[PDB]
């Protein structure tokens, strides 16, 4: 169960 | 029989799903292992939570007429409704969405097979509400 480093939310998630 | 239980495990699955949403008719599809993350903004990267096992989509005879959990392997369950506020995006092996209270998360597959599939499976349930 991978590190919590998956790639970025779409950036206007943000 | 490894499989004679599989089977089981799925009809007293519904059946646990059932006695706490009776709304509840089938289940559409399920994976074997799945994680999930949520993301935090203020620190911005994401964050593993307690929740691990396996996910289950299933219908409803009444709206919203699809929905999704993951059964936890403690017993804190993700529920979700598959309303048009969800929306989605696949990064095999991860499918990342967000819901009405704007939070962010990914599901990790193991087998990104499940990934793929139920990433569509999502998208065509999304498409109907």
């Amino acid at each position: 169960p991978s590190p919590s480093v998956l790639p970025k939310p779409p950036s206007h998630w943000v | 029989l490894m499989e004679a239980l599989s089977r089981a495990g799925q009809e007293m699955s519904l059946a646990a799903l059932k006695q706490h949403d009776p709304y509840i008719t089938s289940i559409a599809d399920l994976t074997g292992q799945v994680a999930l993350y949520t993301f935090c903004p203020k620190a911005n990267q994401w964050e593993k939570t307690d929740i691990e096992g396996t996910l289950f989509v299933y219908r409803r005879s009444a709206s919203p007429y699809h929905g999704f959990t993951i059964v936890n392997r403690n017993m804190h369950n993700l529920v979700e409704p598959v309303n048009k506020d969800l929306e989605f995006q696949l990064h095999e092996p991860f499918l990342l969405y967000r819901n009405a209270s704007l939070s962010i998360y990914s599901i990790w597959f193991y087998d990104k097979n499940d990934c793929h599939r139920i990433a569509k499976l999502m998208a065509d349930v999304v498409e109907e509400e």
